[PDB]
């Protein structure tokens, strides 16, 4: 079962890369709404 | 007296020989193409 998960481990591996650029894009998405007069991020 | 008699008559190829002759010739070459790269049944699984 080990091995069997090897055969879909590349369709694993590249989307980590979606959720790891989508997460740091996400992050600059963040910080420039701190400049927007938003009262939530206090 | 055949007119009364003798059965009814088949119109039967055997396909589902061929079927399988072809069948046990595609589990051979996956087989055999397993070996060749070393990725047994086992190193899927």
């Amino acid at each position: 079962t080990l091995q069997s998960s090897h055969i879909t481990e590349w369709l694993f591996t590249i989307h980590d890369d979606v959720k790891k650029r989508a997460l740091e894009c996400f992050l600059e998405t963040a910080k420039v709404a701190l400049k927007g007069r938003n009262k939530k991020f206090q | 007296g055949a007119l009364n008699n003798a059965g009814k008559g088949m119109i039967e190829t055997n396909i589902g020989n061929y079927i399988q002759q072809q069948i046990n010739l595609l589990e051979f070459i996956k087989m055999e193409m397993a070996d060749v790269a070393g990725i047994s049944k086992q190193r899927e699984g």
